């Protein structure tokens, strides 16, 4: 197939949690997949095995991909510097879709969030590049550990994650 | 919230027609701009006519505050959350890329974010730059 499908495995305080796989859009926005793709797999030496969702904000998103810093303040791409937005021609449509967090225009790294509502007023300054395929009911659960400002009360780690 | 007042801005403007820069121009733009926020402290600034090399000095302060500002206070990633608002940015401490209501919020947030004071101090910096060259 075109779209690679990666899967994260989420543990809860080192508890397994569930599984949640992603189709990543490479027929829409190739390189903002292929990023997510290749940290997913762990195969540039870097990326999301361990990682944490550090910032979590129930009726709306599960954010992570900050596996530098795990604070939100880091994070990094594959390409040697942070990268373009591709495009904005997918777009917000509910919960499940996965999504680039950048901090500004033409700023992605490796952060991103998996909406778990409709967020529509996202559309055009985040980049939507996959979309929950199994497991939404994991991402739903990972959810109640959030809070308004989005401090998680357990840790929620990428325990395991790789291309299937 | 109300714009500040023509009647204000008309003893900003004769305080300027005379005392264009010297030092008692400062302890009135700081009593004339109390509570203001960036919108009218700009409001204030705009009514200046002529002096523009002066004009230009306080930018060139302005620019160099906001570019500061910037530095000192990096983006956080990812997409700001519903009833939350993004951390104003250096433009928008100068009203340059902010609203009213935006400018509004941060001054009420708790704790506040009080981008007119900011904005003001930055001003002030500027009229001690001019007052300085000119007396």
């Amino acid at each position: 197939m075109v779209n690679p499908t990666v899967f994260f495995d989420i543990a809860v305080d080192g508890e397994p949690l569930g599984r949640v796989s992603f189709e990543l859009f490479a027929d829409k926005v190739p390189k903002t997949a292929e990023n997510f793709r290749a940290l997913s797999t762990g195969e540039k030496g870097f990326g999301y095995k361990g990682s944490c969702f550090h910032r979590i904000i129930p009726g709306f998103m599960c954010q992570g991909g900050d596996f530098t810093r795990h604070n939100g303040t880091g994070g990094k791409s594959i390409y040697g510097e942070k990268f373009e937005d591709e495009n904005f021609i997918l777009k917000h449509t509910g919960p499940g879709i996965l999504s680039m967090a950048n901090a500004g225009p033409n700023t992605n790294g490796s952060q991103f969030f998996i909406c778990t509502a409709k967020t529509e007023w996202l559309d055009g300054k985040h980049v939507v590049f996959g979309k929950v395929k199994e497991g939404m009911n994991i991402v739903e659960a990972m959810e109640r550990f959030g809070s308004r400002n989005g401090k998680t009360s357990k840790k929620i780690t990428i325990a395991d994650c790789g291309q299937l | 919230h109300q714009a500040i007042s023509p009647r204000t801005l008309n003893a900003w403007v004769k305080v300027v027609e005379e005392k264009a820069f010297s030092p008692e121009v400062i302890p009135m733009f700081s009593a004339l701009s109390e509570g203001a926020t960036p919108q009218d402290l700009n409001t204030m600034l705009n009514t200046v006519g002529g002096h523009q090399a002066a004009m230009q000095m306080l930018k060139e302060t302005i620019n160099e505050e906001a570019a500061e500002w910037d530095r000192l206070h990096p983006v956080a990633a990812g997409p700001i959350a519903p009833g939350q608002m993004r951390e104003p940015r250096g433009s928008d401490i100068a009203g340059t890329t902010s609203t009213l209501q935006e400018q509004i919020g941060w001054m009420t947030h708790n704790p506040p974010i009080p981008v007119g004071e900011i904005y003001k101090r930055w001003i002030i910096l500027g009229l001690n730059k001019i007052v300085r060259m000119y007396s």
